[PDB]
């Protein structure tokens, strides 16, 4: 009936004149514009205690401030956690606390703080506080008075956080989160005494083991049959990354996994194609394997 | 400013020559006449209104505050103010910077002359507002705190408790106030205060600090325009920063007067 | 107006000329004895013979009719006329270049062992545990998709 | 049981107002009208979607809010029959029904329900419809409960927003919207509460079909 | 005339006065001596001869495309270049579009969506090539669509001048209802139709 | 943003330069680097970008426009009108070696992101030097034409930035220090520009 | 050396309306300028002194700027470049227009390329053609003795000093050609081939002057003179000086002036202001009171 040739351009352009086009091209041979399969994920390196006052547990610094770093890197994106310390003089959830983090994604603009940066720093701590993280139990300060001669048997702790993103690829999302958990254990609590803190004396934060998580992305995507008909297929891809698959991908699902078969937060959009129980049984399985490597990477 | 290539191209032939014809016809190691009023603020200690040929006109106010300096650090804050300019513009944060530094309580300027008992000091505000700038205002506002500093009288001691002052009487602040410089070098000359047409035209620009009778530290060098920015000899670098050790003591002697 | 080649520059001018010379000799509007439509005629077809210009397909005056011989032979005078403007030390300067030549490992000390560190994939197996892909595996993918990517000359129904 | 009313502004295309429980939202739906630069897109219709809280000013806590509520009307509005057109959609929160520092799950799911109903008086084109609910478990019997009152999400493990779109007469389900959750659950349980959720959005749409049917019909031909 | 190092660093000089080109400028030195006019590179690669210039980037580089922002940045679209660009603007008179690549084949990725990327204007004068006074660019172009077009005169104030007014230019890539329905495929010389919808949309093709 | 409680307040406590370097790494930006110096009781760890050359709409000047941000990390927070001070000193020495006229009506946008600056025992002095070597890696990482390396030393508190094999200088930066230490200062920097220059070559060229 | 001018104690050193007063109440008069018409009674809208010239009733204001009128003689720097139009800055209280069309282009009828050969920023010196509904002014360039400045600096002086004359630019001695511009915006030069050869000394129907981009070029002479250089600067100083004196600025008072500077004869000694005030008092004393 028809017959006509299509026009062929190099995969350069291709990914430039269409990111839709150029995502279905790939799915046709099980690839991704990523250069990797559909359940593959990205392997990652940290370095915790790297940039904190307590780096050298025998020669401490003398002039720093943060409590504990990690600069955590998952493929060619960038993620560097620090924490500074503060104390605050008071006079079910409710009795737990969480994060002030300020996220700052550098893309190579000016201005005041993104979108971006704004969602990211709201979604961890309302994700800090529903997991159970920090106990409220937890934040007290067992305050001493020194004479020097400093003793130990109201206050309690403040806790903040600057994230800075490098070479964004894609939702970074996902990579704070795991940076901050990372980050989070450990940061030591310096003592405090009459209110003046410890120089050289710490605390190791007493963080719920229990309910720690690592943040997992995952996406459902609708193919088509004029890019290698009743009805069709679709398939799973995990962690999204690339301008590719962040544009055209419309639904995607984004989940904390804890041990035990646990799950601390999950967001299900479909905005894309139809998200069926049997993708959404996938993710849940598929990210408490990635939890249990995260969290038996380096310690 | 804003110029036009057909003559940015003559005042550049005509300022690199052996000669160095300059613009005005004024020697390199002259000035413009400027004039200075002081003592006009009766709300503060000192004051200085400074009005340049061009139409430059910088107003300096200085104000005082008993402050612990034990606890306070710099007692000597500036705080510059363009009109036109945001508070936070790129140009004016970098001389905000740059005269805290030539004015720096204990370097540019030693603490032990504002002291009062041996826990509290004299803690001094400078206030710089820029109505009208056609160039580089870091040595026009220099004058305008010179001018200022030494016109600037302050409440007398009466002598740990809290300091008691005067009521009629105050005492004169006796403080050596630095003085900045802007020099600019066309290919191979050295041009002691430059003009709007000769700073935009020009390779590069120098700034020294003079205090006490010799070169203090807070110097730059810092380009006067994007458009022909060079690279200087080092034989430039020293020839421009020693001319000024000629005439400055001229500087001072028309400026103290 | 009506583009006129600029070649043709020095036939319109004899003729606005002569146009204007026998409007002001016989107190005529100069487009009543040659409206700017016969004038853009006159110097496209070019009439040599004395019957061109007065048997033109759009029509002409009475000044054109009556001194057609007249205009026939300005044409030819002005064809012959733009017919006839067509017709008519080292090496002491090099030595100084190769004696001025003559005047000319550290991995990390925090980040430089994290952050030049390049992708690296991994993939979960049945039972839970990481298997990283080697730097030729994801090779053998990207060579296989621009191979299949330039192959599609027929579309079917 | 909940309350609405549609069409109560005047200078906007279309005005809803979502009561539930304590929890009240009016939205405001503006377009097709002209775009700005940053704003116009070249094939579909672009979206300015703003929340702002009952207290204080719009802090970064109603930005994740207007980006969860900006995918759940992004693929319910026919974008591509509105080319180089805007369409302000402005969710006013009167009431928030619940602890705004620990939760932020019922003005969701009041702001997804009341920018439905203002993009249907404003006639919009819309490919299906659309319903939300909050969802949370009491630590005590640890069962599933829709539209959980202020006291109830005190004493919650888990929260639960899950919006929902249905077609052919308020019946079908095309696709999950959105599904946001916080706190402390398992796959047990998620799908619990899916099905739970899925029967109780059901006669949500059928009790909005009958509240929007009663208010449009005696506009038109009546 | 090839004695110097393959390889070239900002600042390493070439040779006397041959002449200038891409990566060079005459800077003149001095050694205690006149001052010689010196061919200096300006940028890291290697060196080529022809007309001397300084290529950016190593062979593996320069294959394997590591320099992609890199390459469009330093080649703007010169007199006469064939582009690739997108539909943005649809006017009654013109249709402003967005310039995505260029060829000297190969092409070079543009700017990654945000602004500040090269964009110009197709006037309906050059639309087609019979009948260049009165055309339908609605029946011509529509936003979203990939549009193959050569540049013309440069009055690059904001955009610049395309022209389709051939038979290989013109949409080379669209979809249907602005990018809600299926691939479309170039057929006739203005009818374009896609398969599976099986819908039809008059365009300017070219095949 | 969230910045916490206003009613919190923070903790109150009572001869041989080694170097790394580093480029790339970075696929937002066209070139980057990454300069790190550890000696006696100071470490230095920035990082610098260059989002660049972008075409400016609606400009028309006659050469490119160079714009330097210093961005403070997360350690040793310096006031924000210092960080533009030295700034506008770096655009005062670049608008020399950027070859300006290559690029019209464009400009360059550097980020320097001081991440980690500390001390073990004017404090910007020292981070001077650090910062010119790490720009100059980054253009030239990003294909933009640099007139000859640039680099710089520190004399105590005085930073002199030379070129050309420290014939000729281009910047001059002097805080604190003492009186009549000039000569010393210049060729204690001139010798420890000579120390940046090459060694940014052998990193510039492996791979 | 320095003059440095210094105070303490203070923060410096006909019919005469102001806005908001009765001049008249004949209503057979013709309302000017600075001036409103309200009820049958005629009142002032500035400060300044009344001018009756026939019936025309209008009030000069003291501080007045540049009034463009139709013929002329003005110089302005381009200030941007637009749609087949550039705006250029004159002075006056808004941006005089430039059409494509009032210019000599040397392609002619044969290209959007403006900037190519007239950029922002550009001098050049023209003539007022017309004027339009607002009081903008219409500037054309169809004339020879019209064309780009250059080989010469740049100076400003007060619109209110300059003295209409017959021929706008004069040739001074010492090789150098000053253009006298009404709004304020003269050009020093040294003479070039056309101020000097023409500042100093039936069936024809006209024909089309063949114009190249000769003066167009940015390229200046390239060799200029020293002495004559030396004698733009004390021409410089001299115009800034009378008008530093309120003074009117003529070709008699141009070379009158120069004389005077040879007493010193030192170009750098002018900028003061204490040198101002004498030469400026020997102009209006040895030539008002002598003739």
């Amino acid at each position: 009936t028809i017959e006509i040739h299509p026009i062929t351009f190099p995969p350069e352009v291709l990914a430039r004149i269409s990111p839709e086009l150029s995502l279905q091209r790939h799915l046709s041979l099980g690839i991704r514009p990523c250069l990797r399969k559909y359940e593959e994920f990205r392997d990652v390196a940290i370095e915790n205690n790297t940039l904190s006052r307590y780096a050298d547990a025998g020669n401490i610094d003398t002039k720093n401030n943060i409590l504990g770093s990690n600069v955590l890197k998952s493929g060619k994106t960038i993620v560097i956690t620090s924490i500074t310390g503060g104390i605050i003089e008071e006079t079910i959830i409710a009795n737990y606390a969480s994060v002030y983090p300020v996220v700052e994604v550098e893309r190579g603009r000016v201005g005041a703080c993104t979108d971006e940066e704004m969602t990211i720093s709201q979604k961890l701590h309302d994700s800090i506080l529903h997991s159970r993280i920090l106990p409220k139990k937890a934040l007290k300060v067992k305050a001493g008075v020194r004479s020097f001669s400093v003793l130990y048997p109201k206050w309690s702790y403040v806790l903040y956080a600057k994230i800075v993103v490098l070479s964004r690829t894609g939702p970074v999302f996902d990579l704070c989160w795991n940076s901050l958990m990372y980050a989070l254990q450990s940061v030591k609590l310096p003592r405090a005494f009459i209110i003046i803190c410890d120089q050289t004396k710490s605390v190791p934060l007493m963080i719920n083991a229990k309910n720690i998580a690592f943040a997992s992305n995952y996406g459902i995507v609708e193919l088509d049959p004029e890019c290698q008909m009743d009805k069709l297929n679709t398939v799973l891809i995990a962690d999204l990354d690339t301008e590719a698959e962040e544009t055209s991908i419309h639904s995607t699902i984004s989940i904390l996994a804890a041990p035990s078969g646990n799950y601390k937060q999950l967001t299900l959009v479909g905005g894309g194609a139809k998200i069926t129980p049997e993708m959404i049984k996938r993710s849940l399985l598929l990210s408490r394997v990635r939890a249990d490597d995260l969290s038996t990477r380096f310690n | 400013m804003s110029l036009s290539v057909a003559e940015k191209s003559y005042l550049y032939d005509s300022l690199a020559s052996t000669p160095s014809i300059r613009p005005d016809g004024r020697l390199p190691h002259q000035f413009r006449p400027i004039e200075i009023f002081t003592d006009f603020l009766p709300s503060s200690n000192g004051s200085s209104r400074i009005i340049a040929s061009d139409g430059s006109e910088c107003i300096v106010s200085i104000k005082s505050k008993v402050v612990d300096h034990h606890v306070e650090n710099e007692l000597l804050q500036v705080d510059v103010d363009i009109a036109g300019q945001r508070d936070d513009a790129l140009v004016v944060e970098t001389i905000t910077s740059l005269l805290n530094k030539v004015l720096k309580s204990g370097s540019g300027v030693d603490s032990s002359k504002l002291q009062l008992t041996k826990k509290y000091s004299f803690k001094i505000f400078v206030d710089v507002l820029v109505i009208s700038s056609h160039s580089h205002p870091v040595s026009l506002i220099s004058f305008a705190i010179y001018s200022a500093l030494n016109s600037t009288y302050l409440p007398k001691l009466i002598s740990e408790e809290l300091p008691t002052f005067h009521d009629y009487d105050m005492v004169k602040l006796d403080i050596n106030p630095p003085l900045v410089f802007i020099l600019a070098v066309v290919g191979n000359n050295m041009l002691l205060d430059p003009a709007a047409n000769e700073s935009e035209v020009a390779n590069n620009g120098l700034i020294i600090s003079w205090s006490n009778g010799k070169i203090t530290s807070p110097i730059r060098s810092v380009a006067l325009n994007d458009s022909n920015v060079k690279s200087f000899k080092p034989h430039l670098l020293k020839q421009g920063l020693a001319m000024v050790e000629k005439y400055a003591p001229d500087v001072v002697r028309s400026l103290e007067n | 107006q009506y583009n006129i080649p600029p070649e043709r520059e020095v036939l319109v001018r004899e003729l606005y000329q002569w146009r204007d010379l026998i409007a002001r000799r016989d107190d005529e509007s100069p487009r009543f004895v040659m409206p700017n439509q016969l004038l853009a005629a006159l110097v496209a077809y070019t009439p040599t013979d004395v019957i061109g210009v007065v048997s033109l397909t759009n029509g002409v005056t009475e000044h054109v009719r009556q001194n057609a011989k007249l205009l026939a032979n300005l044409i030819r005078d002005a064809l012959r006329n733009i017919k006839n403007t067509n017709e008519e030390q080292i090496r002491d300067v090099m030595e100084r270049f190769s004696v001025l030549c003559n005047s000319n490992t550290n991995s990390s000390i925090l980040l430089g062992k994290i952050l030049p560190r390049e992708e690296h994939d991994i993939a979960y197996s049945k039972d839970g545990l990481p298997n990283k892909v080697k730097t030729e595996d994801i090779r053998i993918r990207a060579q296989n998709f621009k191979s299949a990517l330039a192959n599609l000359e027929d579309i079917i129904f | 049981s909940v309350q609405a009313e549609i069409g109560i502004l005047d200078h906007v295309d279309g005005s809803s107002e979502f009561v539930s429980q304590d929890t009240k939202v009016i939205c405001s739906v503006t377009g097709p009208i002209e775009p700005k630069a940053r704003q116009e897109l070249p094939t579909q219709l672009a979206l300015e979607i703003i929340v702002r809280p009952a207290k204080g000013v719009a802090t970064t806590r109603e930005k994740v809010l207007e980006d969860k509520l900006r995918a759940v009307l992004t693929p319910l509005i026919t974008r591509h029959c509105y080319p180089r057109q805007l369409c302000q959609i402005t969710c006013q929160i009167l009431e928030s029904g619940e602890d705004e520092a620990e939760f932020s799950l019922r003005e969701l799911s009041c702001c997804i329900n009341a920018a439905f109903l203002a993009l249907v008086d404003a006639g919009i084109a819309l490919n299906s419809m659309c319903a939300s609910i909050p969802i949370a478990i009491i630590k005590d019997t640890s069962d599933i409960i829709v539209d959980p009152t202020a006291e109830q999400l005190k004493i919650s493990l888990s929260v639960h927003t899950l919006a929902l779109e249905f077609v052919n007469g308020g019946k079908v389900v095309k696709n999950v919207l959105l599904l946001d959750s916080n706190g402390d659950f398992n796959e047990d349980q998620l799908f619990s509460l899916l099905e739970l959720g899925e029967q109780k959005c059901q006669e949500l749409v059928t009790n909005i079909r009958r509240i929007i049917q009663d208010n449009i019909s005696p506009r038109l031909v009546v | 005339n090839f004695q110097f190092p393959e390889i070239a660093y900002p600042g390493k000089l070439i040779c006397p006065q041959y002449v200038p080109g891409p990566g060079t400028k005459l800077i003149q030195y001095e050694h205690n001596g006149r001052t010689l006019e010196a061919i200096t590179a300006t940028l890291v690669g290697t060196v080529r001869c022809e007309l001397v210039s300084v290529l950016p980037g190593t062979e593996k580089g320069r294959k394997t495309n590591k320099y992609a922002n890199n390459d469009f940045a330093n080649n703007l679209p010169k007199e006469g270049d064939i582009v690739l660009t997108r539909v943005t603007r649809l006017s009654l008179q013109r249709a402003n579009v967005e310039i995505l690549a260029v060829e000297d084949a190969t092409f070079s990725v543009s700017q990654a969506d945000l602004g500040e990327t090269f964009r110009g204007i197709i006037r309906s004068q050059d639309v087609r090539s019979t009948d260049r006074d009165r055309v339908k660019v609605i029946e011509c172009f529509k936003p979203g669509d990939i549009v193959r077009a050569q540049v013309l005169s440069l009055g690059d104030g904001t955009n610049y001048y395309l022209t389709t007014a051939r038979n290989d230019l013109g949409v080379v890539f669209a979809r249907a209802a602005n990018g809600a329905g299926g691939l479309m495929y170039a057929t006739d010389w203005q009818m374009m139709t896609s398969p599976v919808t099986g819908a039809t949309e008059k365009r300017k093709c070219a095949k | 943003r969230l910045l916490g409680p206003a009613a919190a307040k923070p903790m109150a406590f009572s001869s041989e330069q080694e170097l790394s370097l580093h480029t790339g790494f970075i696929e937002n930006c066209n070139g980057s680097a990454l300069v790190e110096a550890r000696s006696l009781g100071h470490q230095t760890s920035l990082i610098t970008a260059v989002y660049g050359p972008r075409s400016i709409r609606g400009s028309f000047t006659s050469q490119g426009t160079i714009s330097i941000q210093l961005k403070n990390g997360l350690l040793e927070k310096y006031n924000t009108n210092e960080l533009k001070e030295v700034s506008s000193f770096l655009m005062g020495i670049f608008n020399s070696v950027v070859n300006l006229s290559r690029y019209p009506k464009s400009g360059i946008d550097i980020f320097v992101y001081l991440t980690y600056d500390k001390d073990l025992t004017s404090q910007i002095s020292s981070l001077i030097p650090h910062c010119i070597t790490s720009i100059t890696l980054a253009l030239a990482d990003a294909g933009i034409e640099l007139v000859d390396m640039a680099g710089a030393g520190e004399a105590n508190g005085t930073v002199v930035s030379f070129i050309k094999n420290g014939e000729e200088i281009v910047g001059f930066w002097k805080d604190d220090g003492d009186d009549e230490d000039l000569l010393e200062c210049l060729d204690r920097c001139k010798e420890q520009y000579n120390r940046y220059r090459d060694l940014m070559i052998s990193c510039l060229m492996n791979q | 050396v320095i003059t440095i001018t210094k105070r303490n104690g203070a923060f410096q050193n006909s019919q005469i309306v102001t806005p908001g007063e009765l001049v008249t109440d004949d209503p057979i008069w013709m309302r000017g300028h600075g001036t409103y018409f309200l009820d049958n009674m005629t009142y002032s809208s500035v400060a300044g002194t009344v001018s009756r010239v026939n019936r025309l009733l209008s009030v000069i204001p003291l501080k007045g700027r540049y009034a463009p009128e139709t013929g002329d003689h003005v110089v302005g720097r381009i200030a941007e470049v637009g749609n087949k139009r550039w705006k250029v800055d004159i002075g006056g209280k808004q941006h005089a227009v430039l059409m494509l069309g009032s210019v000599n282009l040397p392609g002619g009828i044969l290209e959007l390329q403006m900037r190519s050969f007239l950029k922002e920023g550009d001098l050049l010196n023209a003539e007022v053609q017309s004027l339009f509904q607002d009081g903008s002014a219409s500037l054309h360039t169809r004339s020879l003795k019209y064309g780009k400045l250059r080989n010469g600096m740049f100076c400003q002086v007060p619109s209110s000093l300059i003295v209409r004359a017959k021929n706008h630019t004069h040739n001074l001695p010492g090789n150098i050609t000053v253009v006298l511009g009404v709004n304020g915006y003269i050009w020093l030069r040294k003479t070039s081939q056309m101020d000097l050869a023409r500042d100093t000394p039936p069936s024809i129907t006209r024909l089309e002057e063949e114009s190249s981009w000769q003066i167009y070029s940015d390229e200046n002479d390239p060799s200029i003179s020293n002495n004559i250089r030396q004698a733009i600067c004390r021409y410089a100083n001299v115009i800034k000086a009378l008008a530093f004196c309120e003074i009117g600025i003529t070709q008699q008072r141009i070379v009158s002036a120069y004389e005077a500077s040879m007493v010193y004869s030192n170009v750098g000694e002018l900028i003061e202001k204490n040198v101002m005030e004498s030469i400026g008092s020997d102009i209006l004393t040895a030539e008002k009171m002598r003739g």
